[PDB]
C-alpha cells in the first residue's frame, strides 16, 4: 500500500485483506450472453 | 393531494380533473373564500402531479395568463411553483430523475408563455401587485427553458374567449384554371375517400347504410351525382378562395394530373417553406372548424369547446389531421403546377439556429430595452438637473426596467452562467455552449449597463444596489477571451472604452482623495466601479483570460489604474483610511490578472503580451506610451526593493499604524503577483522546455514566496495582541494562496515560536479566568469583562493565524507522517 500510512492508518482503518493467507478471489462481469430463466418479477416480460 | 403522485395509468381522468378545477376557479358568482379554496386545491394538486401530466393545463394557461387580467394572479403563482419545482425536467438534457425529459411541444408552450407574459407586462401600466406576482414567474420560466432551445415551429411575422375567424373566402373569386384544378381535385377526393371505404370493406349498393355496408356513390366520378359533385367540390372552392384572400397566388407552372383507387399524393413532399404555407392553411381550416364549434356554443347558450385552443397551442396529434388535409391540397396543387406565393417571408424567417436560440432572442430584447434605458435615463437626468417635471413620460418604462429586467437579468445570468462561458473545446456547463454572437451580446449588455450607471447612481437611487448586482453577475458571466479574440470591432471598442473610463474615474477619485462632481464621482467609484472592476479582474484571473484580454489599450488602462491606486499610498487622509481595503482588494485582483511583470521591468523583453512587444516602435508613439517600459510610471518600486522594504519593516517590528499602506495594498498585491508569476517563471513545471522556450520574463522563485510568508507571519506576530486589528482577517485571507509553496524550514523558523507565544497568552488568560472563579461577587463580576475581552483578542489572533497554519499542515502532513518530525510533534503539543 502506497498511501495507507498517510491517511487511514492513524484513523484506524484496516486493509481489506490484511490477515488472509491467500489472495482474495474476484469475480468479473463476463459479456458472453447466456440463457437464464425469465425472472418471475421481470418488469416487462411475463410468462404464463 | 399527495396520493396523486404516480397516476400515469389514469392520466386522462387526472387531466379532466385539472381542467374542471381550473374552470371552477375562473367562475362568476363565486365568493372570495370559495375561490381561495379552489385555488388552494389546484396548487396542491399541481405540487404533486408529475410534470409530464400538466401539459394540457399548460396549454390552457399559455392562452389565459398573457392577458394579465385579475384572473391571471393565481395562474402566475401556479406556474412559478411548477417551474421552480420541475426546472430539471425542462432544462437538463437527461431530464429529471424518474420523471423523464420534456418534449418539443412542452418547451414550445413554455417559450410562448414566457414571451407572452413578457410582452404583456412590458406594455401594461405599472401595478405593484401584478409586478410582484409576475417577476418570479418570468424568472422561473427563464430558468426552466434551456438556453439554446431552438423552436422547431419558429416564426417571424407571428401574426396574432378564443375567436377563430377564417379569411373571408366568399369575398374573393375563383379563377377558371383553378376551377379545372378543383374539378380534378374533387375527382381525386372522391377516389381516395372511396379507397378508404374499400379499406373499410365498403360496397356499391343503391342504398346508403353502414350496417348493410352499402353506399350508392361508389360509382365513377363521371356518374357521381351533380349535387354530390358540388359538395365534394365546395370544400376546395372555399379553401382555394381562402388562399386567394391570403394572396397565395397559385398558377399552372408545370403539367397537371366502381374500382376505388387513391391517387398518390404523399410522393410529392412540401419543402420547409411550403410546409409552413400548409401549416398556415391548416390554421385557417382550424379557424373554420372552431367557428363551427363556436356556432354550436351559441346554439347551446353558454359553454366552452374543449379543443378551441389555437393551432400553435395544439400538439402535433390534433394538428396532424388538418395538417394532412392542407398538405394534400397543396400537393395536388403542385402536381397541377399551382404553387403558393412564398414571397420573401421564407428566407427572412430562415435566419439560423443561432438566431433562433432562446438566449439569443432574450439578449436581443434586453439590448433593445437597454437602448430605451439610455433614452429615459437621459430624460431623467435632464429633468433632475433643472425644470422639475413630474409627468415622467417614461414612468412605466422606468418601473419595468427597475422592477423586472434587473431581477430577471440577475437570476437568469446567475443560473445560466456556465453556458455563456463554455467553449466548444471546453464545456463547463451540463450541456451546450453559447455561440460567439451570444457571447458578444452579453459583453455588449455589460458594457452598456456600466455606461448607463456611470456617474448616475443617485438617479437610480434605491435600485442602484440591484444594478450593481446585475453588473457583478454579467462580469462573472462575460467571456472576454473569445469576445476579444474574435468579435465585432463595435463590441471590442465598447469593452476597451469601459476599461478606459474606469481608469479615468479611478484617477479622478485618487486625486480628489489626495486633495458636486467630487461627491458624485466618489460615491460612484466607491459603490459601483471598484466592486464591479474588482469582480471583473477576479473573473479574468480565475479563467486565465489575462493573456488574451489585457493587451494594448486595455493594458495601458490597467497600467493607469494600477499606478494611481498604488500612488495613493503616500496620502494619509481619514477618507483613505476608510477606502484602503477596497483599493487593496482591487489592486490584488488587478495584479492577479495583468499579464506583464510590472514589478520586473528589466526582464520585459521576453514578455509576448507586453504592449512594448505587441506594438511597434513606430506605433506606441502615436499614443502617449513612453519610450521605455520602466518609464510607464516609476512610483512602484521593483520587486527586489519592495521585498527588501517589507522584510525590513517586519524585522524592525513596526505596528500597523506605521505602515498602513504596506499592510493594506502592497502586501495583498504581492500575495497575488508572486503566485501568478511563479507559474510562468523559472522553477516551474517545464512543459515548454522541449521547444526552444524563450527566457522566462520573470525571476520569481520559491524563495520569494517563502520570504513573503515569513514576513507576513512576523508582521502578524509584531501586531499580535493589539486591541483593534481588523486588518488581520483580510491579510490572512490574502496570504492563504501563497502558503502552498512554503518551505519546510518555515515550521521551526516562524510557526513554532508564533504558536508558542499564542499558547502562552491563552494560558495566561485561562489563569486569570481561574482567579476570577476563585473570587466571587463584585470581584468575580469585575474583571469578567476584562477576561472576556482578552479572550476576544486571543480569538482574533487565532482566527488570523490558524487559517494559514492549516494550509501549511495540509501540504506537509504527508512528509511529517512518513518521516517523524520532532518539530511537528511539538506543534501538535502546542
Amino acid at each position: 500500500l502506497r498511501f495507507f500510512a498517510i491517511c487511514g492508518l492513524q484513523e484506524g482503518f484496516e486493509p481489506f485483506a490484511i490477515n488472509m493467507q491467500r489472495p482474495v478471489t474476484t469475480w468479473f462481469s463476463k459479456s458472453l450472453p447466456q440463457f437464464e430463466p425469465v425472472p418471475l418479477e421481470h418488469p416487462h416480460y411475463e410468462v404464463a | 393531494a399527495p396520493l396523486f403522485a404516480g397516476t400515469e395509468h389514469r392520466a386522462i381522468m387526472v387531466d379532466s380533473m385539472l381542467h374542471t378545477v381550473y374552470r371552477l376557479s375562473r367562475g362568476r358568482s363565486l365568493t372570495k373564500a370559495q375561490r381561495d379554496v379552489i385555488e388552494d386545491c389546484l396548487m396542491a394538486l399541481c405540487r404533486y402531479i408529475r410534470p409530464s401530466m400538466l401539459q394540457h393545463l399548460l396549454r390552457r394557461l399559455v392562452f389565459d395568463v398573457p392577458i394579465l387580467n385579475e384572473f391571471a394572479k393565481m395562474p402566475l403563482k401556479l406556474l412559478t411553483n411548477h417551474y421552480e419545482r420541475c426546472w430539471k425536467y425542462y432544462c437538463l438534457p437527461t431530464g429529471w430523475a424518474n420523471f423523464g425529459v420534456t418534449s418539443e411541444e412542452e418547451l414550445h408552450l413554455t417559450r410562448k408563455l414566457f414571451w407572452g407574459i413578457f410582452d404583456s407586462l412590458a406594455h401594461k401600466k405599472y401595478d405593484q401587485e401584478l409586478y410582484r406576482i409576475a417577476m418570479p414567474c418570468l424568472c422561473a420560466i427563464a430558468g426552466a427553458l434551456p438556453p439554446d432551445y431552438v423552436d422547431a415551429s419558429y416564426s417571424s411575422k407571428t401574426e396574432k374567449n378564443f375567436d377563430p375567424r377564417p379569411v373571408e373566402t366568399l369575398n374573393v373569386i375563383i379563377p377558371e384554371k383553378l376551377d379545372s384544378f378543383i374539378n380534378k381535385f374533387a375527382e381525386y377526393t372522391h377516389e381516395k375517400w372511396a379507397f378508404d371505404k374499400i379499406q373499410n370493406n365498403w360496397s356499391y349498393g343503391e342504398n346508403i347504410d353502414e350496417e348493410l355496408k352499402t353506399h350508392p356513390m361508389l360509382r365513377p366520378y363521371k356518374t357521381f351525382s351533380e349535387k354530390d359533385k358540388e359538395i365534394y367540390r365546395w370544400p376546395i372552392k372555399e379553401s382555394l378562395k381562402a388562399m386567394i384572400a391570403w394572396e397565395w397566388t397559385v398558377e399552372k407552372a408545370r403539367e397537371g394530373e366502381y374500382n376505388p383507387q387513391p391517387p398518390d399524393l404523399s410522393v410529392v413532399t412540401l419543402s420547409r417553406e411550403l410546409q409552413a404555407m400548409a401549416e398556415q392553411l391548416a390554421e385557417n381550416y382550424h379557424n373554420t372548424w372552431g367557428r363551427k364549434k363556436k356556432q354550436e356554443l351559441e346554439a347551446k347558450g353558454g359553454g366552452s369547446h374543449p379543443l378551441l385552443v389555437p393551432y400553435d397551442t395544439l400538439t402535433a396529434k390534433e394538428k396532424a389531421r388538418d395538417r394532412e388535409k392542407a398538405q394534400e391540397l397543396l400537393k395536388f396543387l403542385q402536381m397541377n403546377g399551382y404553387a403558393v406565393t412564398r414571397g420573401l417571408k421564407d428566407m427572412e424567417l430562415d435566419t439560423s439556429s443561432i438566431e433562433k436560440r432562446f438566449a439569443f432572442g432574450f439578449l436581443q430584447q434586453l439590448l433593445r430595452w437597454m437602448d430605451i434605458s439610455q433614452e429615459f435615463i437621459a430624460h431623467l437626468e435632464a429633468v433632475v438637473s433643472s425644470g422639475r417635471v413630474e409627468k415622467s413620460p417614461h414612468e412605466q418604462e422606468i418601473k419595468f426596467f427597475a422592477k423586472i429586467l434587473l431581477p430577471l437579468i440577475n437570476q437568469y445570468f446567475t443560473n445560466h452562467c456556465l453556458y455563456f462561458l463554455s467553449t466548444p473545446a471546453k464545456v463547463l456547463g451540463s450541456g451546450g455552449h453559447a455561440s460567439n454572437k451570444e457571447k458578444e451580446m452579453i459583453t455588449s449588455l455589460f458594457c452598456k449597463l456600466a455606461a448607463l450607471v456611470r456617474h448616475r447612481v443617485s438617479l437610480f437611487g434605491t435600485d442602484a444596489p440591484a444594478v450593481v448586482n446585475c453588473l457583478h453577475i454579467l462580469a462573472r458571466s462575460l467571456d472576454a477571451r473569445t469576445v476579444m479574440k474574435s468579435g465585432p470591432e463595435i463590441v471590442k471598442a465598447g469593452l476597451r472604452s469601459f476599461f478606459e473610463s474606469a481608469s479615468e474615474d479611478i484617477e479622478k477619485m485618487v486625486e480628489n482623495l489626495r486633495l458636486k462632481g467630487v461627491g458624485q464621482n466618489l460615491t460612484y467609484t466607491t459603490v459601483a466601479l471598484l466592486p464591479v472592476l474588482t469582480t471583473l479582474f477576479q473573473h479574468i484571473a480565475q479563467h486565465q483570460f489575462g493573456d488574451d484580454v489585457i493587451l494594448d489599450d486595455v493594458q495601458v488602462s490597467c497600467y493607469r489604474t494600477l499606478c494611481s491606486i498604488y500612488s495613493l499610498g503616500t496620502t494619509r487622509n481619514p477618507y483613505v483610511e476608510k477606502l484602503r481595503p477596497a483599493l487593496g482588494e482591487c489592486l490584488a485582483r488587478l495584479a492577479a490578472a495583468m499579464p506583464v511583470a510590472f514589478l520586473e521591468p528589466e526582464l520585459n523583453e521576453y514578455n509576448a503580451c507586453s504592449v512594448y512587444t505587441t506594438k511597434s516602435p513606430r506605433e506606441r508613439a502615436i499614443l502617449g506610451l513612453p519610450n521605455s517600459v520602466e518609464e510607464m510610471c516609476p512610483d512602484i518600486p521593483v520587486l527586489e526593493r519592495l521585498m527588501a522594504e517589507i522584510g525590513g519593516l517586519a524585522e524592525s517590528g513596526a505596528r500597523y499604524t506605521e505602515m498602513p499602506h504596506v499592510i493594506e495594498i502592497t502586501l495583498p498585491m504581492l500575495c497575488s503577483y508572486l503566485p501568478r508569476w511563479w507559474e510562468r517563471g523559472p522553477e516551474a513545471p517545464p512543459p515548454a522546455l522541449p521547444a526552444g522556450a524563450p527566457p522566462p520574463c520573470t525571476a520569481v522563485t520559491s524563495d520569494h514566496l517563502n520570504s513573503l510568508l515569513g514576513n507576513i507571519l512576523r508582521i502578524i506576530v509584531n501586531n499580535l495582541g493589539i486591541d483593534e486589528a481588523s486588518w488581520m482577517k483580510r491579510l490572512a485571507v490574502f496570504a492563504q494562496p501563497i502558503v502552498s509553496r512554503a518551505r519546510p524550514e518555515l515550521l521551526r523558523s516562524h510557526f513554532i515560536p508564533t504558536i508558542g507565544r499564542l499558547r502562552k497568552r491563552a494560558g495566561k488568560v485561562v489563569a486569570e479566568e481561574e482567579q476570577l472563579r476563585l473570587e466571587a461577587k463584585a470581584e468575580a463580576e469585575e474583571g469578567e469583562l476584562l477576561v472576556r475581552d482578552e479572550f476576544s483578542v486571543l480569538c482574533r489572533d487565532l482566527y488570523a493565524l490558524y487559517p494559514l497554519l492549516i494550509r501549511y499542515v495540509d501540504n506537509n502532513r504527508a512528509h511529517w507522517l512518513t518521516e517523524p518530525n520532532p518539530n511537528a510533534e511539538e506543534l501538535f503539543r502546542m
